[PDB]
């Protein structure tokens, strides 16, 4: 014996068991209710998703956050970076937005019927040609070759969020500590003045619109100088956008190292 | 060679022995050289071992030792992460500290328990002669009492202490107090004369340390150092091992089984780490998290702070423990073995009883007189009360009028302290009474006369007659009687009375009670005019025809609240034996009048004398009582003293030296007991040391005893004793549920961990959590079932089988472990999955989640919906999910608390709300639950987060379900007492 007789083990597993089953039952059930409480569409709550993250591409990371180092002598030490960025922008291609639509409105889309293919809303296009010079047409180094790299700032989405109806939100990009020495970080953003179209808002969560695309904004740094480490902050300018929170660097805005060897 | 001889040799064999002379002493030289040999005349202190290395195994221990490697785990990890400049997790820095912080802060736990941190051979030197007189060349001096050495000729005195084991050779009317070895301060005489076969009762042996009381004597000293009766005393008190207390056991116990449960956890899962592909210093993480998850950080704790409570309990009735874990042991004692002298009784001969008018009285002889006493209205007693009163010397000193009368400190020996005490009880001022009577003539108590004899003026102004008085021994007080007192009238002292007279004496005798006869003659003016020149050298009065009393014989007696404390302890299932160095026939006696010996129970010789059989002729079965002298003792096999034990069940050991108390204490033990041991004197320290508890009286016990001890009866009331055992069987019965309801909530502790590293779904509970729970949140509850009530009637109830009833067992394991900790983790879980799912990320997402969850370099994760979240944001989550399985378990910690008030009765007789400290104790839960989650910061400073209402409803219907299930079992056991069901699932 190891610590019972041969039928009073098998009389207690039993018990175990059984109870284990009925505990295992009673969760399960639990899950289930819980799964017919949940709507497929909009999520119950969003309280870690008060304010949108921001990324970028691309996205190469050090330690500590995001560093970018590339020599403009070298074309091998940029081919990743436009790899990566070419990589990412095929979802944008114009056959990759097959299933969403044009949209003018320049407004808020709202939707409430679901008139799209299979019980869907629409969601509105958005094509790497929106990208212009950044697009990687005519320039498929994507401004890295001339030492002007782009920088494409991509604005989490959040099922029903609206960042703000006067004007749509922009991106702005600037040194994080303004050189003694130089001037202002000089960026160019395509689209023009750097906006998300205030069409593109709201998300309606992956089922509701599943070829939903997110807006995209180029930075194209123009001023950067070479062989010199600096610290890049683009901030989303947007109503109801706040990129002042000290324990998530990405609330709001996204902050990467450059260096630009030569 | 140990043992003393001398007492049997000639001085021709001790001069040869010794190289001494009888009357010169040592040569100069001699002594110089065995001083050298033999080191000084004086006790060897064992050094305890050192303070601090007392406090650095209290850091060692089954809990502690996972404790050390998890937080050096979380060092090395924290090393290691930061050796590539990752200063992101600072986590396995604080988390190595709080861990460190425990380990110590429990240890700091065990070592103040020891409250009194002493050395017993401190007082046993302080029983000792600085000085010594000595004869050495043929020239007394006074030395050092140190530099004697075996040979030494020695001289004694009275008002000195022995100085050393002294074999008498010339002695002067010399008088010695040993009670030191026998626990017995009446004076016992010391002659040169060989008296007896031990040197422990011989006259011509004194004895290091001892007391001479008055006298002179020249001896040899056979002995010096630890080799003296009182260094031997000593050395058994010191070199008693250090075997642990019964409470001490069963929490070693618990401990071997939980640290060798998170062994096997952490190992387990480990393998199953580095099986399904995680890296060796991850999985090396995983057996620290589950270690940290299993062990209960605050449990040893919580134990130590039920037991301060009840020490706190017990010192309010004025019994001191100097360990807390001292405050347990009298719940599982089973064998009480208790000194007689200053334990049982008051130390203080009293008045007994009264041979007057044919018949035996019995006086009041409690201290406080709350006894029953005798008829007075006797003129025959108004008569003999004014013999022992009138022929009396003693006094009490002035201003005592505050004292009781008993505890009145009085000039004169035992037996005529008592005559005076006993008279002034009787009547009102013993000292104004006499006074009335002026004492004419007397002739104090002598050893030729054999008698003390007095003469007075009376009161009365009219009546002229002079009254003689006498006490003396009785046979010898009688033989000078001629008449009677009976019934008022006096009758001729015929062979009838003499007969009667003699009866009664032999019966006081066999009460083990010293008695004296009282007798009185009334002179007339005829032949005494009232100025009559009454000389004692001339004898010019009668000495003889005097006319008979009474008897008076008088006793040690028990304390008053001493009989009730036996059958109590009795009644509640524990032996109770009698071990003394007094006399066996008082011992007896004593044995009765307090109730070790029940009414009708019969020793062999008991039997042997009413059959009037010869003794080895009875049946010893037959017999239930049985009493022991040490020299019979000293004959016996261990076999013989366990075979009496088992067969006599009321057992009385009489006249025991102090080795012999620790081996009656010892053999108790390794037949099972459990033994407490109850004592006064120094000869009690060996049997104090080794008992598993020994109480001592706070005011008649000896330092040597109190040092020993590890309780004291601060107001000598032995009925607290009593109160002892039961706090120690409620707190067992409370720790049991303290233990279990601290133990149940570490199983969903740790399977949030086990499905982490197995379904690699975000982590559910961390660290940090986990601490605040165990050393915080439910710290308090846990404590709290200290002040539980019994659910039986606990006095009456047997003292638990050591072996087979223990704090923790597999079925109060299991079941808390297994069954209510399962259905806490089926809750937090529940609440997990809720929590995640109402903000985005529905059950089935969350299998494998884990490494895109914990990326730092993935600021765009998608949930179920399709939102994207940044790592800041899954972070701030993953605390949610934290806050909940903490909230899941708090609210089952309620549930728990509450059935774990009882373990047979259900929780609707005895009601929820009677134990108060436990309402506070769960309202102080819910309180700074609250304030972990809704203080602001808190998300940043202890990973708490404000959760909703709804999460904290959650868990409530398995509190609910708890509670119900419980409730059910509890009821099974009740109404099915011999069931499987019983069987199996009683805790
Ligand atoms: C000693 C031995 C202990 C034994 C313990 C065993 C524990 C396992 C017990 C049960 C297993 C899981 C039961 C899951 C029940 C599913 C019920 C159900 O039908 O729900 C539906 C979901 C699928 O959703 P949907 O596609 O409809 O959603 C679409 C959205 N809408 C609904 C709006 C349309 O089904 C699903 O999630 C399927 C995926 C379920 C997720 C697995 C979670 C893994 C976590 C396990 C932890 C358990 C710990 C137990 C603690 C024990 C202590 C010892
Ligand atoms: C007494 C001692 C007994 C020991 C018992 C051992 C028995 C179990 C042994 C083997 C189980 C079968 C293994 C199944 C086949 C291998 C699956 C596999 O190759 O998975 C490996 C992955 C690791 O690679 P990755 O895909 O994450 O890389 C991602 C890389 N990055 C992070 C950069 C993106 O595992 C992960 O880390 C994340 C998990 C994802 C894969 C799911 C695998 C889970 C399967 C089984 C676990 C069940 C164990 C239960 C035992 C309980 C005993 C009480
Ligand atoms: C003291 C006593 C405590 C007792 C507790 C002891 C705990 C020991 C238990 C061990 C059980 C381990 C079960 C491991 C299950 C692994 C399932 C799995 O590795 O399967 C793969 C899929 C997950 O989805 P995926 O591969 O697309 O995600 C990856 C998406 N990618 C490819 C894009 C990256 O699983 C599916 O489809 C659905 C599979 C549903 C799994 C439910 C597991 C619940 C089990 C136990 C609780
Ligand atoms: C031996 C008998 C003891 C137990 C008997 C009582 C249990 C059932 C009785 C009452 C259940 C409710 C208890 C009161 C506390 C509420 C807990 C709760 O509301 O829990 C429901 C969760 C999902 O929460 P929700 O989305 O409905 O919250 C809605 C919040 N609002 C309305 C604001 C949007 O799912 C779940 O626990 C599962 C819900 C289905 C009921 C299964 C009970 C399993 C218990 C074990
Ligand atoms: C045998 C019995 C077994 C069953 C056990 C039953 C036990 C019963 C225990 C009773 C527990 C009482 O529980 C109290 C619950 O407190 C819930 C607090 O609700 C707050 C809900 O609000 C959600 C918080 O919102 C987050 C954002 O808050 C913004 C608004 O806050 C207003 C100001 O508050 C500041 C802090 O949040
Ligand atoms: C529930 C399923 C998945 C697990 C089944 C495994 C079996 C073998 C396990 C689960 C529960 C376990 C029992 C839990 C409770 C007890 C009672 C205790 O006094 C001794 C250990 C013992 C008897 C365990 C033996 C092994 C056991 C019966
Ligand atoms: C106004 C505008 O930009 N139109 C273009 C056009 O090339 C395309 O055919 C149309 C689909 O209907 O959407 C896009
Ligand atoms: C659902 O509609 C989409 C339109 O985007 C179509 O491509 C797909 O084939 C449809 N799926 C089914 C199962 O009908
Ligand atoms: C963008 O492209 C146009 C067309 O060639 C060109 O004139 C303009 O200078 C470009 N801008 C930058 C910043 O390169
Ligand atoms: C912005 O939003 C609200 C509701 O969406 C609308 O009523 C308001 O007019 C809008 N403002 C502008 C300036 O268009
Ligand atoms: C945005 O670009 C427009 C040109 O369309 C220009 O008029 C305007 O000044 C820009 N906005 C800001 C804030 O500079
Ligand atoms: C860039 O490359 C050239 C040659 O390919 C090299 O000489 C130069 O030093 C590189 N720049 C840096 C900063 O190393
Ligand atoms: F008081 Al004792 F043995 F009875 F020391
Ligand atoms: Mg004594
Ligand atoms: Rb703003
Ligand atoms: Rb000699
Ligand atoms: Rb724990
Ligand atoms: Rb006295
Ligand atoms: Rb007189
Ligand atoms: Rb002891
Ligand atoms: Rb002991
Ligand atoms: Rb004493």
């Amino acid at each position: 014996m190891l610590g019972r007789t041969l039928s009073r083990w098998v009389w207690i597993s039993l018990y175990y068991v059984a109870f284990y089953v009925v505990m295992s039952g009673i969760f399960a059930l639990c899950i289930y209710v819980l799964m017919r409480t949940i709507d497929p569409y909009t999520p119950d709550y969003q309280d870690q998703l008060k304010s949108p993250g921001v990324t970028l591409r691309p996205d190469v990371y050090g330690e500590k956050g995001l560093d970018i180092s590339y020599n403009v002598s070298d074309s091998t030490t940029w081919a990743g970076l436009a790899h990566t960025l070419h990589r990412f922008l095929a979802g944008y291609s114009p056959a990759a937005q097959e299933g969403s639509i044009n949209c003018t409105s320049e407004k808020y889309f709202f939707q409430e019927s679901f008139l799209a293919p299979n019980h869907t809303k629409f969601s509105c296009k958005f094509t790497a040609d929106m990208l212009q010079n950044c697009s990687g047409r005519p320039d498929p180094t994507f401004g890295f070759a001339e030492g002007k790299p782009c920088f494409i700032i991509k604005m989490n989405r959040i099922v029903k969020f609206l960042p703000g109806n006067s004007t749509a939100p922009r991106v702005d990009c600037a040194f994080l500590d303004q050189p003694r020495d130089g001037p202002p970080l000089q960026v160019e953003y395509f689209p023009a003045n750097g906006t998300y179209s205030l069409h593109y808002f709201p998300y309606y969560g992956k089922k509701a619109q599943p070829h939903y695309s997110n807006p995209l904004v180029a930075a194209k740094l123009l001023n950067v100088p070479r062989n010199r480490d600096v610290v890049i902050v683009c901030k989303i300018l947007a109503e109801h956008v706040s990129f002042d929170n000290p324990h998530d660097p990405y609330e709001g805005k996204v902050e990467f190292k450059l260096k630009i060897q030569k | 060679g140990m043992e003393i001889n001398d007492h049997q040799l000639s001085v021709a064999e001790l001069e040869q022995k010794y190289q001494t002379s009888a009357t010169k002493g040592l040569s100069a030289s001699l002594a110089a050289e065995l001083l050298l040999r033999d080191g000084p005349n004086a006790l060897r202190p064992p050094r305890g071992t050192p303070e601090y290395v007392k406090f650095a195994r209290q850091l060692a221990g089954g809990l502690q030792c996972l404790m050390w490697v998890a937080a050096a785990i979380c060092l090395i990890a924290f090393a290691i992460q930061a050796s590539e400049g990752d200063l992101t997790t600072d986590d396995n820095l604080y988390l190595a500290l709080a861990l460190i912080a425990v380990v110590v802060v429990t240890g700091c736990f065990g070592y103040y328990q020891e409250f009194k941190s002493t050395n017993i051979i401190a007082s046993f030197k302080n029983l000792v002669p600085q000085q010594a007189t000595v004869i050495r060349d043929g020239d007394k001096f006074q030395i050092n009492a140190d530099q004697l050495v075996v040979g030494d000729l020695v001289e004694m005195k009275g008002g000195d202490r022995v100085p050393a084991d002294i074999r008498i050779l010339q002695a002067q009317g010399c008088k010695v107090d040993n009670s030191s070895l026998t626990g017995e301060s009446e004076p016992q005489t010391r002659s040169p004369e060989c008296t007896h076969e031990s040197p422990l009762e011989t006259r011509n042996i004194a004895f290091f340390s001892t007391m001479c009381l008055e006298g002179t004597a020249q001896g040899l000293v056979v002995n010096t150092g630890d080799r003296t009766i009182i260094g031997r005393i000593a050395s058994l008190a010191s070199g008693v091992e250090n075997e642990k207390t019964p409470i001490a056991i069963e929490i070693e116990h618990f401990v071997d089984i939980i640290a060798g449960l998170a062994i096997l956890f952490g190992a387990t899962f480990f393998i199953v780490a580095m099986c399904i592909g995680y890296t060796f210093l991850r999985a090396m993480v995983f057996f620290m998290a589950i270690v940290v998850a299993y062990v209960p950080e605050g449990l040893l704790a919580t134990v130590t702070v039920c037991l301060s409570l009840t020490a706190k309990r017990l010192a309010s009735k004025n019994c001191v423990v100097k360990n807390l874990e001292a405050v347990e042991t009298l719940g599982s004692t089973s064998v009480i073995c208790s000194d007689k002298t200053g334990t049982l009784t008051q130390n203080r001969m009293t008045v007994s009883h009264l041979w007057f008018d044919n018949h035996i009285h019995s006086a009041d002889t409690t201290e406080d007189q709350s006894g029953q006493t005798f008829d007075q209205s006797s003129e025959t007693w108004r008569a003999l009360c004014r013999v022992l009163t009138l022929c009396n010397r003693a006094a009490f000193k002035s201003g005592q009028d505050a004292v009781p009368v008993p505890k009145r400190i009085v000039i004169g020996d035992a037996s005529e302290t008592a005559l005076l005490k006993f008279s002034e009880l009787t009547l009102g001022n013993a000292m104004g009474y006499r006074e009335r009577f002026p004492k004419v003539c007397e002739i104090p108590f002598n050893s030729t006369n054999k008698f003390q004899l007095s003469i007075h003026t009376l009161e009365d102004p009219r009546d002229p007659r002079h009254v003689l008085v006498m006490k003396g021994a009785p046979e010898r007080v009688l033989e000078r009687c001629s008449s009677i007192l009976i019934k008022g009238q006096e009758l001729p002292l015929d062979e009838q009375w003499r007969e009667a007279f003699q009866t009664a004496y032999l019966s006081l005798g066999g009460l083990g009670e010293r008695v004296l006869g009282f007798c009185q003659l009334y002179l007339s003016e005829k032949d005494y005019p009232p100025g009559y020149a009454f000389d004692v050298e001339a004898m010019n009065f009668p000495t003889s025809g005097l006319c008979f009393a009474g008897l008076v014989s008088m006793i040690d007696p028990p304390r008053a609240t001493v009989p009730d404390a036996v059958l109590k302890c009795r009644t509640a299932g524990i032996r109770v034996i009698m071990v003394t160095g007094d006399h066996p026939i008082t011992a007896k006696a004593i044995a009765a009048s307090v109730g070790i010996i029940s009414e009708g129970s019969e020793t062999v010789e008991d039997i042997a004398a009413r059959l009037r059989v010869p003794v080895d002729q009875v049946n010893r079965k037959d017999a239930r009582a049985c009493v022991i002298n040490g020299m019979q003792l000293k004959d016996m096999d261990p076999s013989e003293l366990v075979e009496a034990l088992r067969t006599h069940p009321e057992m009385v050991f009489a006249r025991t030296s102090p080795q012999q108390k620790l081996v009656i204490v010892e053999s108790c033990q390794r037949l099972g007991a459990i033994v407490a041991v109850t004592g006064d004197g120094v000869n009690d320290s060996p049997a104090l040391k080794k008992a598993d508890i020994g109480v001592a009286m706070g005011i008649a016990g000896s330092d040597a005893a109190k040092n020993a001890a590890d309780m004291i009866l601060l107001d000598d009331n032995f009925a607290s004793i009593v109160t002892g055992v039961e706090q120690g069987r409620l707190i067992f019965d409370n720790l049991k549920k303290s233990i279990a309801y601290t133990l149940t909530k570490n199983i969903p502790e740790l399977t949030p961990w086990l499905i982490y590293i197995t379904v690699s779904v975000p982590l559910p509970l961390g660290c940090i959590t986990i601490l605040f729970i165990e050393l915080c949140t439910d710290i308090f509850p846990s404590v709290s079932l200290a002040y539980e009530k019994a659910e039986s009637d606990i006095m009456h109830l047997r003292p638990r089988n050591p072996k087979r009833d223990r704090l923790v067992n597999e079925p109060l394991a299991a079941y808390s472990y297994f069954q209510i900790g399962a259905i806490q983790s089926f809750a937090g879980f529940t609440d997990y999955f809720t929590a995640m799912a109402q903000e985005g990320w529905f059950p089935l997402l969350c299998v494998g989640l884990r490494p895109q969850w914990e990326n730092h370099h993935l600021q765009d994760l998608q949930d179920s919906y399709g939102q994207e979240w940044t790592f800041g944001q899954r972070l701030y989550q993953q605390y949610t999910c934290y806050t909940v399985f903490f909230i899941s378990i708090e609210m089952c910690q309620i549930a728990d608390v509450l059935i774990r008030k009882t373990r047979r009765l259900s929780a609707f007789q005895q009601g929820f709300f009677r134990n108060r400290i436990l309402v506070i104790a769960i309202v102080f839960q819910v309180c700074i639950g609250c304030f972990l989650c809704y203080c602001p910061g808190m998300p940043n400073i202890f990973n708490f987060m404000p959760i909703r209402f709804q999460w904290w409803l959650v868990p409530m219907p398995f509190s609910l379900l708890i509670f119900v299930y419980d409730e059910i079992r509890k009821l099974g056991v009740r109404c099915c007492p011999g069931s499987w069901w019983d069987q199996e699932l009683y805790y």
